[PDB]
């Protein structure tokens, strides 16, 4: 009962897997951007190094 | 940074290209003022100390 009232304090005052999955998802993306950025400007140090 | 990495290879081909040309002219120079008066100033002027 209270929980329900509790769904009545908050719904009524007021994406989860999508959210969960996709920023898993995301977040292995944010590792391979770090990965990209570790290539290329490290590659560019090497280019304007040269 | 790729668009930074694509101008620094810009400046990078230009670099090469630009240090290629100043390294042929910097053997051609070489060669030729280095070795030439060292030959023809010798040997004209030793062909003046020969033969005059």
């Amino acid at each position: 009962n209270f929980l329900k009232k509790r769904l009545l304090q908050q719904c009524e005052t007021l994406k989860m897997e999508d959210l969960t999955n996709v920023s898993s998802l995301l977040n292995m993306e944010r590792a391979r951007d770090k990965a990209n950025e570790e290539g290329l400007a490290l590659l560019q140090e090497e280019i304007d190094k040269m | 940074k790729k668009r930074q990495r694509m101008i620094e290879v810009q400046d990078e081909l230009l670099r090469l290209e630009p240090q290629l040309k100043q390294l042929q002219t910097k053997y051609d120079e070489l060669k030729e003022r280095k070795s030439s008066l060292r030959n023809a100033a010798y040997f004209l002027s030793n062909l003046k100390q020969l033969y005059q």
